[PDB]
Formats: structure tokens, C-alpha cells, sequence
């Protein structure tokens, strides 16, 4: 069940914000209820509404009156709506599955809760008025001097975030990224981190792809060893 | 949960012999029963 | 109705045998009916007009 | 507001206990939620009709047992269930299980110098990330030759990885000619009070 949420991030103070969720590669989907879950940075998960396919959506409480649940079920790209925004409501926003379970008849309502068991990829959700800037994707060239590895310096962008992948997506095991540096311009900064032993430095091909979603760039970036 | 419109009763009777007797449970509706005056009784 | 009842035989005689609820197979629904909706409307529609007059 | 505990602890091999209190625990069934730091809150909590997992009714409470704490189960937990007239749902706080008996760590230092490009820009920046340690505490000394540096820095909080282990970053902000001019830049990452150096120069492949 791929939760594929196709929005944009970034939006202005006290205007109106749009997302939506692609519900795709799926065989036993709308039997469940289709929510979402907001979480402030390092906060309390925190329900904002669910939708019935047949259109019984429900709303946390104090949100009731701005909140709105769409359906475009012939897509099937399921969308939600939020109005008169602050920088308050940015953190991370989960698209989640409120599964259900019956034995018998839907009139009787032979069913229960299982949970939400797809929580979706997610969208860094931000409310400023900073623009979407994409990244200056720099390549950390390896020692000359067994094992060893290379990396892709991430440099000033805004909002968060990005990520990556080496070789397009061969190397794999034992890599790293940490986390990014808002420096005082008010731009984030970080780097990635593959490991390439020294037998093969120099008879592969080892890229890092960057992609910064906020700012709709795919930076397809190579990355060389060092003289 | 989930409220149940019936009850998981019990209580008394006798048995074969005369003497000794017998607690059994049943299940009845909310209908069938009603209360009387500690649990609700 | 759709439930798997167990009949409990409670001697409380000699010779008498009183039937409890035996435990109540699992998941639990209530008694119903489904009543064609099409065949309801169907006489309902006969008669009313039975009636203008 | 659902009464939980933020965090709980438990030692190499114990069992454990989370206690989701409230009012509406009289009524609904209880669901629970595990979300590793940065990751998708996995389901482990169902009613699938009317093994290492499971959590216990009682009355105002529903409490989370939780048997075989392994490091690789370390978390923030949420229970969640729904109000008693079946309108919204809405979820409680968020329990960091903490597991003692998690080893010590010296750092795992690197040290990338500017870029083959970045000069051109007029950055000339400095990459000094620190990898997998425990506990999650440490203090940076950039340098240059052999002097030390107290701005142009900025440093970003731990982050946990998948090994529960702690990760910080740190980079500096210099001039082409700040860059260029001193023969052997040191990173320094005081872990424990001990301490690991990188050492790097505008002079050596």
C-alpha cells in the first residue's frame, strides 16, 4: 500500500494549505478508514480527521470548522484542507490506514478497530514566508590512502529537507547522513555518507543522487576520488 | 465493552439430591430481567 | 439469528431439567431480518394508490 | 488529555509495564502505536475480534506490557483509542522506553576539508560529523595549525540512530584565504573527557 503524498510543504502565514495522498498497489483498501496524523517536532502524535469512502469523514474537536477530507476516488488521490495557518501546526505529517474488521454485515456493523497499520513516507509540513531553495549539492572526494568512503555535502537550502542514495541506488549497506546545520542565514546544510572499500574506489561508478521536494529539483550530482 | 443489552448471570438451586444444591450461570436480555435493591442486583 | 447456542441441562428435579444459556459461541450479533426492499416497496406502492380514492 | 507515562525504564532482560490512563478506558477498546525516533508508528495493538506484546484493561487505566526488551525495541509508544461517542480519535503522549545496560561508546570521528568546488564560492567550509556514541554528550574544538576556533561554528543536537547510539554535527564557515593559510586544521571531539582528533591540511592528497 504506497501512500504517495504529492504536495508541495511550504505555504504563507494566514492563507489556506492543500495536501494530498495517492493510494496506490492496494487489493483490500477502502474496507479501512483513510486519516491523518500530525506530529509537532518531537511532540504528541495528534489526530486531525479520517474519511469513510463513503463519505462519513470526522474531525479532531477544535478543529472541526476549518478541516475538510476530499475524495477522488478514481484516481484514488485522497486530499485534505486546512485554513488561516500559523507556524504552529509545522512538523510532520503522517497519512495513516484505520483499519476495520468484519465478520458480517456492514447495516448491523459487524466490525472493530484494528489500528492504523500504513503510516505513510510523510511531508515536512512548514508556515513562513521563506522561499523554496534548492540545494548546492557539493561531492566530498575520498582519501588516496582496504576499506574507505565518499559522501555528498548538502549545502544551503531551505526548508527541510532532502536525502539521497549512492550508485542510484546499489550502495546501500552501512552508509550515514546527519543531521543538518540552520545557520544564521537561516538555510539547513548537511552531508551524506557511503562507504566504497579501496578495491574498488577506482572501478565502480558511485554517484549521490539529492532530491529537495521542496523546491521540485531531482540534483543527479557525481561524485570523483581525489589526486 | 462496547455497550451490552445482556447479562452474565448467576445463581441458585437444587440438584438431584435433596440436601445439597447448585449454582449455575445463564445469559439473559436486559428484557427478560430487571434490578432490585453493592453490585446492581 | 445467527448464533451457536448450548443448551445446559440443570437437574433440579429428580427428573426435571431446566435449560440455561450454554456460553455463547464467539462473536456476538442480534437477531434480524433482511427484508427485500424492492418487494417492501413493491405492495407498498400497490396499496397506497388503493387509497386516494 | 490521555494519562500516560513519557518515558519508562527497564534493565538487560526485565519486563516492563506502560499504564495509558483516562476516562473513556471504561468503553473502548485500547490500540497502540510504536514510533522508533523519525520513523512510521508501527501497529502492534489490535482487537481482531471481540505473542511478546500485549496490554491489560483495568477500569480508568489500560496498561501496556511489554516482555523482552531489546535495545532494538527502544521507542517513543502512543496509545490511542477513541472517546466514548464514537465520533473522533485523537492519541495520548508518547512513551520513550529507555533499555539500561546500553555500552558506552567512544566517538567515530570524520573530517571532510572544502570541497574541489567550494572555494569558487566564496566557502570554504569545514565537515566534521560524529558517529555512534554513547552516551549521547560531547563538546567540539575546531582548530587551525594549532589554535582553536569560537565562531563561523554551528553544531546540530544528537541524533539516535538504528543502534541507539548518537550522532552530532558540526561545520565551520571560512574565507578562501582563511582556508588556505594554515598548514593543519584539527578537528577535536572531546566523548567521556577522553577525546579523538582528525587532523587536515590544504597541503597533502
Amino acid at each position: 500500500v504506497q501512500l504517495r503524498e504529492s504536495g508541495p510543504g511550504l505555504v504563507k502565514p494566514s492563507e489556506t494549505l492543500s495536501l494530498s495522498c495517492t493510494v496506490s498497489q492496494d487489493s483490500r483498501p477502502s474496507d479501512h478508514s483513510w486519516t491523518w496524523v500530525r506530529q509537532s517536532p518531537g511532540k504528541a502524535l495528534e489526530w486531525i480527521g479520517d474519511i469513510h469512502y463513503n463519505g462519513a469523514t470526522t474531525y479532531n474537536p477544535s478543529l472541526r470548522s476549518r478541516v475538510r477530507i476530499e475524495l477522488d476516488q478514481s484516481i484514488p488521490r485522497f486530499s485534505l484542507k486546512m485554513t488561516s495557518m500559523t507556524a504552529a501546526d509545522t512538523g510532520m505529517y503522517y497519512c495513516a490506514r484505520n483499519a476495520i474488521r468484519i465478520y458480517g454485515v456492514v447495516a448491523l456493523g459487524e466490525w472493530f478497530h484494528y489500528g492504523m497499520d500504513v503510516w505513510g513516507q510523510g511531508t515536512a509540513v512548514t508556515v513562513s514566508s521563506a522561499s523554496t531553495k534548492g540545494p548546492s549539492v557539493f561531492p566530498l572526494a575520498p582519501s588516496s590512502k582496504g576499506t574507505a568512503a565518499l559522501g555528498c555535502l548538502v549545502k544551503d537550502y531551505f526548508p527541510e529537507p532532502v536525502t539521497v542514495s549512492w550508485n542510484s541506488g546499489a550502495l546501500t549497506s552501512g552508509v550515514h547522513t546527519f543531521p543538518a546545520v540552520l545557520q544564521s542565514s537561516g538555510l539547513y546544510s548537511l552531508s551524506s555518507v557511503v562507504t566504497v572499500p579501496s578495491s574498488s574506489l577506482g572501478t565502480q561508478t558511485y554517484i549521490c543522487n539529492v532530491n529537495h521536494k521542496p523546491s521540485n529539483t531531482k540534483v543527479d550530482k557525481r561524485v570523483e576520488p581525489k589526486s | 465493552i462496547t455497550d451490552g443489552e445482556l447479562k452474565n448471570c448467576s445463581f441458585n438451586m437444587t440438584t438431584e439430591l435433596r440436601d445439597k444444591k447448585q449454582k449455575v450461570y445463564s445469559l439473559f436480555y436486559r428484557l427478560d430481567v430487571v434490578q432490585i435493591n453493592s453490585n446492581k442486583e | 439469528r445467527p448464533n451457536n447456542n448450548t443448551r445446559k441441562s440443570i437437574r433440579i428435579g429428580p427428573g426435571q431439567a431446566f435449560y440455561a444459556t450454554g456460553d455463547i459461541i464467539g462473536d456476538i450479533r442480534q437477531a434480524h431480518c433482511n427484508v427485500s426492499k424492492a418487494t417492501w416497496n413493491e405492495t407498498l406502492g400497490k396499496v397506497v394508490k388503493q387509497l386516494r380514492k | 488529555e490521555l494519562t500516560q507515562p513519557p518515558s519508562v525504564s527497564v534493565s538487560p532482560g526485565q519486563t516492563a509495564r506502560i499504564t495509558c490512563s483516562g476516562a473513556p478506558l471504561t468503553s473502548r477498546f485500547t490500540y497502540w502505536y510504536r514510533q522508533k525516533p523519525g520513523q512510521a508508528p508501527v501497529l502492534i495493538i489490535s482487537r481482531s475480534s471481540q505473542g511478546r506484546f500485549s496490554a491489560s484493561w483495568s477500569g480508568t487505566t489500560v496498561t501496556l506490557t511489554i516482555r523482552g526488551v531489546q535495545a532494538d525495541d527502544e521507542a517513543d509508544y502512543y496509545c490511542q483509542s477513541s472517546d466514548t461517542s464514537d465520533s473522533y480519535k485523537m492519541f495520548g503522549g508518547g512513551t520513550k522506553l529507555t533499555v539500561l545496560g546500553q555500552p558506552a561508546a567512544a566517538p567515530s570521528v570524520t573530517l571532510f576539508p572544502p570541497s574541489s568546488e567550494e572555494l569558487q564560492a566564496n566557502k570554504a567550509t569545514l565537515v566534521c560529523l560524529i558517529s555512534d556514541f554513547y552516551p549521547g554528550a560531547v563538546t567540539v574544538a575546531w582548530k587551525a595549525d594549532s589554535s582553536p576556533v569560537k565562531a563561523g561554528v554551528e553544531t546540530t543536537t544528537p541524533s539516535k540512530q538504528s543502534n541507539n547510539k548518537y550522532a552530532a554535527s558540526s561545520y565551520l564557515s571560512l574565507t578562501p584565504e582563511q582556508w588556505k593559510s594554515h598548514k593543519s586544521y584539527s578537528c577535536q571531539v572531546t566523548h567521556e573527557g577522553s577525546t579523538v582528533e582528525k587532523t587536515v591540511a590544504p597541503t597533502e592528497c
